[PDB]
DNA sequence: GGGGTGGTCGCTGTTCAATACATGCACAGGATGTATATATCTGACACGTGCCTGGAGACTAGGGAGTAATCCCCTTGGCGGTTAAAACGCGGGGGACAGCGCGTACGTGCGTTTAAGCGGTGCTAGAGCTGTCTACGACCAATTGAGCGGCCTCGGCACCGGGATTCTCCAGGGCGGCCGCGTATAGGGTCCAGCCC
DNA sequence: GGGCTGGACCCTATACGCGGCCGCCCTGGAGAATCCCGGTGCCGAGGCCGCTCAATTGGTCGTAGACAGCTCTAGCACCGCTTAAACGCACGTACGCGCTGTCCCCCGCGTTTTAACCGCCAAGGGGATTACTCCCTAGTCTCCAGGCACGTGTCAGATATATACATCCTGTGCATGTATTGAACAGCGACCACCCC
């Protein structure tokens, strides 16, 4: 077979089901969605990791997340994300 | 015996993979280490993002009576909405089009 | 005596059209040529994938697409309807290019 | 097929530091998009909590929701005094949004400035402007809400300054009709051809493009009273 | 075997309906001519980086995600083919 | 009677003195307490190190130079020598700003 | 202790001299209040970065480093103040 | 037996810190391995640079008769050439001021 | 006591004792200096670990240095630093 | 106090395959600012060697330039019957930038568009063109050469396009004045008062802004006869 | 009983309402384009299946970060003079802006040409994967010399004072094109001689 | 016997150049700004010294990547056919652009005010450093299930057809402002009854 070129769209598609149950999603709209999800994860992970090394921090925290979700998204974007991230951080700790 | 197997997902209530989010994280040349919660807060961010903008490009597909998102409709979403504008203003959609916007002074008399 | 709609009706038309539409306005086959003509002064014998050379027409439409944006802004500007190079100029010369 | 919403204790009397829950039933599936507002009499109404759980800014913890899909509820725990007042659940799952019909409860920096009271005969035309101040003004939607003694708070529609997109109500299409002005910073409501059901308190609401956001600050309430 | 003139294939009418989607009503003659100019310096950018990517992988074939990855390069995030 | 210059002249000595010199041109004590009003919005008792602040003030007037270049060439566009805020609102939009 | 309006210290003399540097001949006269505005939001935009940068270092002075990352994440990279 | 150290800079020739940008190359989180030839490379590249700026810069200094580089001679070094121009676009130099230019329709007659 | 504060101060007046013998460099333009080469060391350095990245390489070589490079640096500075670096990589090979 | 360039071996003989040295030396020291240029007869000098040892675009490794501070030398060593021309050395480490008095060897896209060659009478004015294409105009300084056939190759002066920057030799300051088109991608030398001295050749030679770069590609040249 | 004048009638100048003409506005209708409803169909999407590798579980080791304590630096606050700059007001010129006219350049539409798009076929270059193996980069330990902090001096530059040059503005004068007024010129009016009625 | 026609002398209507006048251009001079030059002083740049820690050296080891070989995919080349789009041309109109005029509002400048700046002093908060500890993350091994490749079917959307509705544009009719003209009315030229001498 091909080698597994792994992507995000399953949980894409599942989030679609929770959103939206009964709609779907093109091969286009979901390599656009796919190339969203890598851009946000890229641009959050680098900011957190130059918070962390401008703190000189090896190790990067929900702290240095949290912080890079505030200086990336806007208004409240960045808060509804922070809500999020705090709300499965605890759930996640709470096992 | 190893106890059945839980996904971090599972345990933290998102269907993002922390677990591959870690690891990507660890793999990306982002950082020495990474917390535990980090991959946790990121997919919950990933998750937020992405079902943010599938539910306006849902809505804007229902609108334009279609079942399937498609990139007109995420261009739509991301245009229509000053936040997701500004965090998506360097970005080209492909086959999203542009948002339809004819100056007044070009509309006749 | 012929119909014939009045200067600019048609333009409107033709923008109200293209704006809801989404396809490649530039014909594909010659903009491969081109792609391809620019490269082989940087690298002969070179390949494209299909998708690069769609990859780089979304690319170029979508600035040509803004940059005329920008340019209708500048010539409605100067109190004009028509656009012009120089309002091409001082569009990119903002912009920083 | 718009979603009715059912406040299960219209009135309740409770003594001071106990316990207090209130139900909210939908008409149909909203999807935690539900928010539960207080109002002291003649004063706006107050966000307590958004997104069926999460507090709003500047509540106290006292104030608490659950519940999803169709059954929501609000927890009052530390009654204080100040408690008395009259509680809305207010759902923006679809796009006529409904409130309750409220919960009168008894016991024993964003600004939007609104103008003030208003007397006009039938048939005239009024504009209640909305003055908004403390935010970056493009990025919210402000909402528009009818509030009446006998109809409760109904939504009428709301601009989007961005775009000065719109949508309205289907109870208030060309009733009413809302316009912007990025200069200034203002929203005005149009209210066409008056009659004596007009007679309302209208507030502005400020609220995000943000799904999940509610309406999070309110005018001071312009009230329109018609001859 | 040599491409001479390709440029002269972006028509006028092909720029007059970029300028329509971009709002434009009405387009003076030399437009197409600059628009040219423009599109070919734009093309040399970000072909000129597509390239330096192949070159780095010992490819031969420019790829989409050397195209995807100029574009970002050059501050024009293309959503769409990446990956 | 006294000596007056044609107006214009004493603008053009003014550009060329400002593009000759590099001092900052707002006062130092006035935009640190902008600074610092601006600050208690975000959180309250801060404190900035004199560098900071100066630092702010390098980026403010740079940018707000280069505004005011990209508004002159909106007025001169638009056949204008006086800069106007429809101009200030054309360079930014066409920034992206 | 609390400030209240001074961004009227942004003065019309003051804006005036930045124009000039800019370049600029004639001034309208509300260019003031415009350029009052512009320099406003620029400000807070620099400075919600800089207090975030500040706030993840548990730090609660304002550093000049904490404002050349904030400039850099804004694309306004400014030398000469340790970047 | 231990031979008299001898720096990386002094064996490839440069002014420029072999070791220290090794060494911040390995620190920067950059990649998991960093091989020997491109801390000199990159300190190479960073030396031409350098010279570079610093000898337009000086030209710039004694142009104007002063003997000490600074700020204004920095920024007359890289706003008078293109290519310094277009690397450094997007960058503010402190106490640098800007170029003599003045539209020609701002001038009399 | 306090910690030692590294800069590339020294580096570029030796540079600048090459280039222009006799002229000195004041303060402030020295720490414009220090910024200019921090700004583009993590320029390039960031270039070559993202092509890294891509090609699935774990190591950064004087070659992904050489490509960042030619991405980063217009024209002909593109073309004199790669032959400065070149130049250097082969003569540190040789000794 | 312009800098003196000495070519040791005014002419030299040799047959195929043996190896040739050069020397040029300079009165100030040049900081390896230092280029080699072959010209055949009638034709445009084409760059050999720039920073006084790197080998120019399509230049064989035979030739090889060394040297630093004032001595300098070219060297070839597979002599072919394509090496007969004449070899000058170019400082340009100094504001007037000056060519070696020449070196005659005996064996027994960029594009600078110039004008042809143009008759003119004493006391006018001529202006010589060159139409630079293949290139970003506006990153390159054009500079112009002068060539007699007595004086040898002489550095006019360079006009940079980016900001129409000029600097010109005291020689020819008033004499030539250049500038530039960029709409055209053209650049304009005008010489004034014309002379029968001023007969010559003259070359427009591209050399980028950076220091170590070298007039690198020339134009055909334009012969200007005075009667 | 004649010379002469105001009264009154007839002809005509002045003005006013109806006639006629031209211009601007709203509308009815034709033509075109677009939205909408219905049927067909195809190919992409959504789901099911096999498997395999990457994520989870469980445990260990160690070092990165948290926390407490101390120092001292550098930030904040205050105060007093001293101007420099800001604020204000005023006079005026020049620039913004509206309006108008012209001519040309661009839009609209039609008929012709061209080459794009689509399908189908064939081929091979090169991308992608697998397997082997070696050189190279990480890692560690000992050593030391390069680079940083601190101190000091001295010269480059900032500032001040004073000429000298340059640039701006404007008031007066030289020079050129248009209009008023006088003259050599010829066209015609008039005098002398020959001729035909 | 005398006026008509021809030729020549004299009265007068006329085309044309020179001086006066108004506009354009030039220049000298006053004044203000800028630049060059010399003198002074001060503080920051550059060099020197001590130390310490990070870079070097030398050696080990494992694995990342270079290289070889092979497969199979997808990119290139070609061909034919349809038809949609480009192209070229004709025509007209509306829009760009230049010109003119108005007027307001920004500039230049002088005067008053104010608060910025600078120097100095003092307090103390908090940033930076150090020491200690512990817990959180990396690393490892095992194992197993989630996710990826592949296959398959069906239904959502694309397409084709017809129709209904909306929009654009223009010719036609109607309302209004204005030039025209026959006539309603009064002023003056001229005929007549009658007064005055």
């Amino acid at each position: 077979k091909r080698s597994r070129k792994e992507s995000y769209s399953i949980y894409v598609y599942k989030v679609l089901k929770q959103v939206h149950p009964d709609t779907g999603i093109s091969s286009k709209a979901m390599g656009i969605m796919n190339s969203f999800v890598n851009d946000i994860f890229e641009r959050i992970a680098g900011e957190a990791s130059r918070l962390a090394h401008y703190n000189k921090r090896s190790t990067i925290t929900s702290r240095e997340i949290q912080t890079a979700v505030r200086l990336l998204l806007p208004g409240e974007l960045a808060k509804h994300a922070v809500s999020e991230g705090t709300k499965a951080v605890t759930k996640y700790t709470s096992a | 015996a190893r106890a059945k197997a839980k996904t971090r997902s599972s345990r933290a209530g998102l269907q993002f993979p922390v677990g591959r989010v870690h690891r990507l994280l660890r793999k990306g040349n982002y950082s020495e280490r990474v917390g535990a919660g980090a991959p946790v807060y990121l997919a919950a961010v990933l998750e937020y993002l992405t079902a943010e903008i599938l539910e306006l490009a849902g809505n804007a597909a229902r609108d334009n009576k279609k079942t399937r998102i498609i990139p007109r409709h995420l261009q739509l979403a991301i245009r229509n909405d000053e936040e997701l504008n500004k965090l998506l203003g360097r970005v080209t959609i492909a086959q999203g089009g542009v948002l339809p916007n004819i100056q007044a002074v070009l509309l006749p008399k | 005596k012929p119909h014939r709609y009045r200067p600019g009706t048609v333009a409107l038309r033709e923008i109200r059209r293209y704006q809801k539409s989404t396809e490649l306005l530039i014909r594909k086959l010659p903009f491969q040529r081109l792609v391809r003509e620019i490269a082989q002064d940087f690298k002969t014998d070179l390949r494209f994938q299909s998708s690069a050379v769609m990859a780089l027409q979304e690319a170029c439409e979508a600035y040509l697409v803004g940059l005329f944006e920008d340019t209708n802004l500048c010539a409605i500007h100067a109190k004009r309807v028509t656009i012009m190079p120089k309002d091409i100029q001082l569009a990119r010369r903002i912009r920083g290019e | 097929m718009d979603i009715k919403m059912t406040q299960s204790p219209s009135s309740m009397h409770a003594s001071l530091g106990e316990r207090v829950t209130i139900t909210c039933k939908a008409s149909q599936d909203i999807r935690s998009y539900l928010s539960w507002y207080q109002q002291k009499p003649w004063k706006s109404p107050k966000t307590l909590i958004y997104y069926a759980t999460s507090l709003a800014d500047g509540v106290p913890s006292r104030f608490s929701g659950s519940g999803s899909g169709q059954d929501f509820s609000l927890t009052i725990n530390n009654l204080e005094s100040d408690d008395t007042a009259t509680y809305y659940c207010l759902q923006h799952g679809e796009s006529p949004y409904t409130f309750g019909s409220g919960t009168k409860l008894e016991i024993k920096e964003v600004q939007l400035q609104q103008s003030g009271p208003e007397l006009v005969e039938p048939g005239t035309s009024v504009k209640m402007p909305c003055k908004a101040s403390g935010y970056t003004f493009t990025s919210y939607t402000i909402q528009w809400v009818k509030q009446t003694p006998r109809q409760g708070l109904e939504w009428i529609g709301y601009i989007y300054p961005y775009n000065a997109g719109t949508k309205y109500n289907e109870k208030f299409k060309g009733k009413a009709t809302l316009t912007s002005d990025k200069s200034s910073s203002t929203v005005y409501m149009e209210l066409s051809s008056l009659t004596s059901e007009d007679s309302a308190v209208y507030y502005c609401a400020r609220k995000s493009s943000r799904l999940r956001s509610t309406l999070d600050y309110w005018g001071q309430g312009t009230s329109v009273t018609v001859s | 075997k040599v491409l001479r003139d390709n440029i002269q294939g972006i028509t006028k009418p092909a720029i007059r309906r970029l300028a329509r989607r971009g709002g434009v009503k009405r387009i003076s003659g030399l437009i197409y001519e600059e628009t040219r100019g423009v599109l070919k310096v734009f093309l040399e950018n970000v072909i000129r980086d597509a390239v330096t990517y192949t070159e780095h992988a010992k490819r031969k074939t420019v790829t989409a995600m050397d195209v995807v990855y100029a574009l970002k390069r050059q501050g024009r995030t293309l959503y769409g083919f990446g990956g």
